[PDB]
């Protein structure tokens, strides 16, 4: 994808993630942890139902059109019928083929949108508190037990409480 | 300062391979199938109302043939009809075939309105040995053979008809061909005969032709067919020295033709589908089908791919 971060900077997915298409895996003193990220997730999931319901219906409601099939040839009128049926199949072909291709293009990049997004709010929530690995992981310079995790994952992570003992930590 | 924390992704141990602009072949956790390539063995008679020729063509049912009674009256969004179809009359050619195929069938209606042509001293009511329904000679129940009086006189016919109706008509009226000079002599009195039938806008006449034909039917004797459409306001007249098969009435016209005719032996079912080919109807919600290009109502656009992937998942990337 465009942001590089799907087959990236993370090198590949989860097989445990089965509750969520993004989410967390953490480590502290007291364990480990996978936790899905919901709004992520749903983010990716709108835009690409979006894409599905553009696509299934749209109006072709045909009834009396041509003929289609001919036993023997007849000449200058059927040679017209035949090649008036062959250009719309051709051009209909290749309507679909270049949506298809364009749609998953996009899809992909919309996908490694979300992840990269995801990172990066991850990445302002936690200010001076903590160092980029490089593997889509934060090196984090203080203390912090299962609360601490789970106000990172919801978003009510206050970094100014850890701030001194973390920019100790990574300075000195 | 060591704990860590990890942002990632989902993945499945086996995904769908799908195209984009610049990879044919690439991994995704989900996709969708937008290629319809199965069809129903049956065709739905539901919500489009479709009615079964089964051994009528529509081009005999017009006509009255033997058999094709219960599509007198018939309604149609599409006409059914069957490659064995079986021609079960004195028989005939349309020149113009298949637009006379073409009218009928977007017509949509079998509504026939009789009429009675008070013809001069000459019969009514002619019929045949190769078109015999139950057990009796007989003809098509919408036309009639005017044969010789019984002291050899057909005087030039002419009777009109006017359309002070709110609708279009069609009268369909046909011209005899004889084998030999002395069938028509028989049949009778000219030689050459002839059919001139006018509206106010045209005049189309035809004069018979007499010679050997192959043996189909098992006479060598043929009909030709002809339509007249008159429109409000308008008129028919029919001019004969000879060999008019007349007509018994009009067919009535909507003004809105809105049906169509599908060629196929796929038996009727009790599915419910909008879209019909000529393999069957089609159940889908995809956009595309590569099953046949004859397709109608609400169909997917036939295309000549087999299958296109949508991708509805990231790439999967697993362990
Ligand atoms: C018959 O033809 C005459 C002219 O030959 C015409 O004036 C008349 O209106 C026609 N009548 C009918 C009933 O067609
Ligand atoms: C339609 O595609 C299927 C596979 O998706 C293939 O097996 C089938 O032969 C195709 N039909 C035609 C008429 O080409």
């Amino acid at each position: 994808g465009l942001f590089g971060a799907i087959a990236g900077f993370i090198e590949n997915g989860w097989q445990g993630l089965i509750d969520g298409w993004y989410g967390f895996r953490h480590q502290n003193a007291e364990g480990t942890g996978t936790a899905a990220d919901l709004k992520s997730t749903q983010a990716a999931i709108d835009q690409i139902n979006g894409k599905l319901n553009r696509l299934i219906e749209k109006t072709n409601d045909k009834y009396h059109q041509i003929e289609k099939e001919f036993e023997q040839v007849e000449g200058r009128i059927q040679d017209l019928e035949k090649y008036v049926e062959d250009t719309k199949i051709d051009l209909w072909s290749y309507n679909a083929e270049l949506l298809v291709a364009l749609e998953n293009q996009h899809t992909i990049d919309v996908t490694d949108s979300e992840m990269n997004k995801l990172f990066e709010r991850v990445r302002r929530q936690l200010r001076e508190n903590a160092e980029d690995k490089g593997n889509g992981c934060f090196e984090i310079f203080h203390k912090c037990d299962n609360n601490c995790i789970e106000s990172i994952r919801n978003g009510t992570y206050d970094h100014d409480i850890y701030r001194d003992e973390a920019i100790n930590n990574r300075f000195q | 300062g060591n704990p860590v924390i990890c942002m990632g992704h989902h993945a499945v141990a086996n995904g769908t391979m799908v195209k984009t602009l610049a990879d044919d072949q690439v991994e995704v956790v989900t996709a969708q199938e937008l290629v319809e390539s199965q069809n129903l063995p049956e065709l739905c008679p539901s919500p489009l109302r479709l009615v079964d020729g089964q051994t009528c063509d529509i081009i005999n049912g017009a006509l009255g043939s033997p058999g094709c009674d219960h599509l007198n009256g018939a309604e149609w969004d599409v006409f059914i009809e069957r490659p064995n179809a079986v021609d079960t009359c004195y028989p005939f050619d349309v020149p113009e075939y298949q637009s006379l195929r073409s009218i009928l069938a977007n017509n949509g209606k079998f509504e026939f309105i009789a009429e009675e042509f008070q013809w001069n001293t000459v019969k009514q009511n002619g019929k045949s040995g190769a078109c015999k329904r139950a057990n009796v000679n007989d003809f098509f129940n919408r036309l009639n053979w005017l044969v010789k009086s019984d002291g050899n006189a057909y005087p030039l016919q002419n009777l009109t008809k006017i359309n002070n109706g709110d609708y279009a008509r069609l009268y369909i009226w046909g011209v005899h061909h004889p084998s030999t000079d002395t069938e028509q002599t028989n049949l009778y009195k000219n030689n050459p005969g002839g059919v001139t039938v006018s509206t106010k806008t045209s005049q189309t006449s035809v004069v018979p032709n007499i010679g050997s034909r192959p043996l189909v039917r098992g006479l060598s004797s043929r009909v030709s067919f002809y339509w007249t459409i008159v429109e409000p306001g308008d008129l028919i007249v029919f001019n004969t020295i000879g060999n008019l098969i007349a007509p018994r009435g009009h067919y009535k016209l909507n003004n809105q033709k809105k049906s169509t005719i599908l060629n196929t032996a796929i038996p009727i079912g009790s599915c419910v589908s909008k879209c019909h080919t000529d393999k069957g109807s089609l159940s889908t919600t995809k956009p595309f089908q590569n099953i046949s290009r004859i397709a109608v109502g609400d169909c997917p656009r036939y295309v000549k791919q087999g299958s296109l992937k949508l991708a509805t998942g990231m790439r999967n990337i697993p362990e």
